[PDB]
């Protein structure tokens, strides 16, 4: 079990860790989060009491270093940092634990939600979408735009998701225009899976990462990317059987976890109705369709 | 953007553009089978690709063999159209390629966009106008060359005959659409108007009769009356 200590909490903030959150009052004696499960990525995120604008946070993996949070009064945010002196860190954490100034990552033992939402998400891939190689962790916030969004303005702060565009030469073979536009299996299997992502795990990892940035930060370009990666699969007549079964499981846990009150802006009617009721895979997503109908039958 | 009443004059400026109408590409007669069921038999069609400034018409005749053994013909028809328009642009010299292509039916936008990916600088636009180009097969010479074709064939026509020697493109397009709107609302009456006087003939190299200016004004009036009537006869007014 690993720990992210906080130097202090000088401003009132709602702190998230994965799917959990808690309110911390201004100058409340809060000094971090312990018992974080090893073996998964995590995201710690912040929404200031005073400016609910800008949700922001940090993707990290405790196996890659000792990380802490410290507020910066100049830049006005909680920053992640790495402590390279391991003894200084163990010593700080142990003192905070002894004074019980830390919250416990409150994982119910029956619960596999976090594993199921991050199954294919790997820090090494996160760090290639979020480019900042001097840190082992990754900052994301509400307002960061994607490579693709910029094409249609600061590159250093972009989300470098894989560009997917159904009406692009990449997507459409010369001479197969109507075949490839109506049945994207070429674009999925040859271009994306075999060509760009190498395997379905890396595909699913980007898809799950895009969903999580949409949900946690309201990051709109992330939401666009999550839906585009779903639609590419749903619109391919020919998809490996194992991919479709895993997709159903992936999407199920994403819909399950979505706040019921955010379904208006995080879910794209056209994509979901096409994917569940009109696409080639209209019959291959039983769990996802069952939960969508019982939870958001209005959207449909 | 879309083409409508407000940007109407843009059709006659000096940027090359074409309309594509696909209504007559996939054409069928529906009949009864011996077992009392219903079947279609395709007949020849065409694409109607028109320069509204110059009158140049690229009539691409769609032979019934193109449908042989194919499924979902109404959807295939849009992509065939798009394929044939794209082949047409590619065949034209660079200085003759359009800067815009306006489709008369929004269902052509995606098929033509995809076929034209190699032409990123050619704008594919829909329109809000209810243009009467489906009636192009009421023009006897065009109807004749389509039905007679025994293979795929491009035929070239000026749909304005010689009118531009005397009138502007704005006025030539207004005449053409009035004629085609009349032919669409009541073909029999429209054709009666055009041929009633046996002394007015159609040149061998023209589609319409050789009317004087004064006679065109009479003809145009008669076509307006027809369209208003049929709007009465239809709506009882
Ligand atoms: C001006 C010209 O020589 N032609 C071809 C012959 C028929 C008259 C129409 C015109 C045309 C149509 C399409 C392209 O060019």
């Amino acid at each position: 079990m690993n720990t992210v200590p906080f130097t202090s909490a000088p401003i009132e903030v709602t702190i998230g860790i994965d799917q959990y959150s808690f309110n911390v009052k201004e100058n409340q004696p809060f000094h971090g989060i312990k018992d974080i499960p090893i073996g998964h990525v995590h995201v710690i995120h912040f929404q200031h009491a005073d400016n609910s604008s800008m949700r922001y946070g940090y993707w990290f993996d405790c196996r890659m270093g000792n990380f802490y949070i410290q507020y910066d009064p100049k830049d006005g945010l909680y920053k992640m940092m790495e402590e390279r002196d391991g003894a200084k860190f163990e010593n700080i954490v142990h003192n905070f634990k002894e004074r019980q100034m830390m919250v416990s990552y409150p994982k119910i033992d029956e619960d596999d939600t976090w594993y199921n939402l991050t199954e294919f998400v790997q820090m090494d891939k996160i760090r290639k979408i979020v480019r900042k190689d001097e840190n082992q962790f990754s900052y994301v916030d509400s307002s960061m735009t994607t490579v693709q969004e910029n094409e249609l303005s600061d590159p250093a702060h972009s989300l470098n998701y894989t560009v997917i565009n159904f009406k692009s030469r990449e997507a459409i073979r010369p001479g197969h225009e109507m075949e490839d536009f109506l049945d994207k299996s070429y674009y999925l299997n040859t271009v994306m899976l075999q060509g760009i992502f190498k395997n379905s795990s890396n595909y699913f990892g980007e898809l799950q990462f895009a969903f999580l940035n949409a949900m946690f930060f309201g990051n709109y370009g992330s939401s666009l990317q999550w839906h585009a990666m779903i639609e590419l699969i749903c619109s391919s007549a020919t998809v490996p059987k194992h991919m479709l079964d895993k997709l159903d499981e992936i999407l199920y846990y994403q819909i399950k976890t979505l706040p019921e009150q955010y379904s208006d802006i995080l879910l794209n009617e056209r994509v979901w109705n096409i994917c569940l009721y009109s696409s080639f895979q209209k019959n291959s997503l039983h769990n996802t369709e069952k939960i969508m109908e019982n939870k958001y039958p209005e959207l449909l | 953007g879309a083409m409508n009443s407000s940007n109407y004059a843009e059709l006659f400026n000096n940027d090359i553009k074409l309309f594509v109408d696909d209504t007559n590409v996939y054409r069928v007669t529906v009949h009864k089978t011996f077992e009392g069921n219903v079947a279609t038999k395709a007949i020849n069609g065409c694409i109607f690709t028109l320069n509204p400034k110059t009158g140049h018409l690229f009539l691409k005749i769609i032979h019934t063999s193109v449908w042989a053994g194919q499924k979902r013909l109404s959807q295939l028809a849009k992509w065939k159209t798009a394929e044939e328009v794209s082949a047409l642009v590619r065949s034209l010299p660079k200085e003759e390629q359009p800067k815009q292509i306006i489709v008369t039916r929004k269902a052509m936008l995606d098929p033509l966009e995809v076929h034209m990916l190699d032409f990123p600088n050619i704008a594919i636009r829909p329109t809000e106008l209810r243009l009467p180009f489906s009636a192009a097969m009421s023009i006897d010479k065009l109807s004749d060359v389509v039905m007679k074709a025994t293979e795929p064939q491009m035929v070239l026509f000026n749909i304005y005959d010689d009118w531009l020697d005397r009138i502007s493109s704005y006025t030539a397009f207004s005449r053409l659409t009035l004629l085609l709107r009349a032919l669409k609302t009541n073909e029999e009456s429209a054709k009666m108007i055009l041929l009633s006087d046996p002394t007015i003939t159609i040149k061998s190299y023209h589609l319409w009769p050789s009317f004087t200016d004064e006679q065109w004004i009479t003809i145009e009036s008669q076509m307006r009356d027809l369209i208003l009537t049929e709007y009465g006869r239809k709506y009882n007014v």
